[PDB]
């Protein structure tokens, strides 16, 4: 949205999302930018800059965000799994079509689905089964219990 | 049930988009047994000649590895007379995130980058490890004479 | 140049001939989020390692790069 500087986040495998935005942006509507570049409803993201997370109704300014500022992206919080990843139904933008690669079918509307700690997402039957005999990511090798 | 569907998947994406020099599917109707040709490496002795494999989907997939062997004799340090290959990601490195051409490209990755200090056939090893020069003619001819 | 990545995806990079190969694995983070350990690129069946560029592989316009994850022969 041409914003007035520019700020970065990174997530747990280290990728990085460059952002425009002006000091003067509420906090959701920083979530809602990162969501119309990776697909991350604000529901499911955390942000965390000078180790404190950031609370939806502020400005960047409160916390004081600097140009070249960079955020932090974890996740908002057999049964262990259900404590360390985020369960949604997936939900289809409008290359924005994700496939989950253990099953190799795309993901749709209303399907049960996952998302762990690296923000990867798969359908919930398929990395179930998978975390229950590994507990890393196919596809970045992050470990879920990761903090 | 849970696992030939996938099987299934890889192939129609093997039949439209062809892998980059490698070549593979079932044998007969048997959906878990398939064959594989492997193109060598472009700087490795083993460059220009062609390498079949045998591969076994286990019943878990792609939740545990498949089973791939060289039938085709090939001069390695972690490729034994039998074909067998001692590759991490065929062991406990594995993830499911791999589909056949991507587990036969990391094959032969391993042709052109071999490891002397954890190997399979130690007398392979200790030839590469104290003269590759005398190493690459052997495997050059191990591959002209099997795989030309 | 192209790479085909872990979910079959063949994404377009912009990159000159004088990059490392470390430079491809970071831009590849940076739209796929994997880690440059667990990256192993190849082009023609062999495997690049992080210190040359891409031209001394002579790697020109518009070819394709191969990604998976990092190995080990054991
Ligand atoms: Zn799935
Ligand atoms: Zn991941």
């Amino acid at each position: 949205p041409l914003g007035s500087m520019q700020i970065f986040v990174k997530t747990l495998t280290g990728k990085t999302i460059t952002l425009e935005v002006e000091p003067s942006d509420t906090i959701e509507n920083v979530k809602a930018k990162i969501q119309d570049k990776e697909g991350i409803p604000p529901d499911q993201q955390r942000l965390i800059f000078a180790g404190k997370q950031l609370e939806d109704g502020r400005t960047l300014s409160d916390y004081n965000i600097q140009k070249e500022s960079t955020l932090h992206l974890v996740l908002r919080l057999q049964n262990t799994i259900e404590r360390f990843t985020f369960p949604h139904k997936y939900k289809k933008r409008r290359d924005t079509d994700e496939k989950c690669t253990i099953c190799l079918s795309m993901l749709e509307d209303g399907e049960d689905v996952r998302r762990l700690p690296c923000m990867h997402l798969f359908h919930q039957l398929c990395v179930d089964q998978w975390l229950a005999m590994s507990k890393k990511c196919p596809i970045c090798r992050v470990d879920i219990e990761t903090q | 049930s849970m696992a030939l569907k996938r099987i299934h998947k890889e192939l129609n994406d093997l039949a439209r988009d062809p892998p980059a020099q490698s070549r593979a599917g079932p044998v007969g109707d048997d959906m878990f047994h398939w064959q594989a040709t492997i193109m060598g490496p472009n700087d490795s002795p083993y460059q220009g000649g062609v390498f079949f494999l045998t591969i076994h989907f286990p019943t878990d997939y792609p939740f545990k590895p498949p089973k791939v062997a060289f039938t085709t004799r090939i001069y390695h340090p972690n490729i034994n007379s039998n074909g067998s290959i001692k590759l991490d990601i065929l062991r406990s490195q594995w993830s499911p995130a791999l589909t056949i051409s991507k587990v036969l490209l990391s094959i032969s990755s391993l042709l052109s980058d071999p490891n002397p200090d954890d190997p399979l056939v130690p007398e392979i090893a200790r030839i590469y490890k104290t003269d590759r020069e005398k190493y690459n003619r052997i495997a050059r001819e191990w591959t002209q004479k099997y795989a030309m | 140049i192209f790479v085909k990545t872990l979910t079959g995806k063949t994404i377009t990079l912009e990159v000159e001939p004088s990059d490392t190969i470390e430079n491809v694995k970071a831009k590849i983070q940076d739209k796929e989020g994997i880690p440059p350990d667990q990256q192993r690129l190849i082009f023609a069946g062999k495997q690049l390692e992080d210190g040359r560029t891409l031209s001394d592989y002579n790697i020109q316009k518009e070819s394709t790069l191969h990604l998976v994850l990092r190995l080990r022969g054991g």
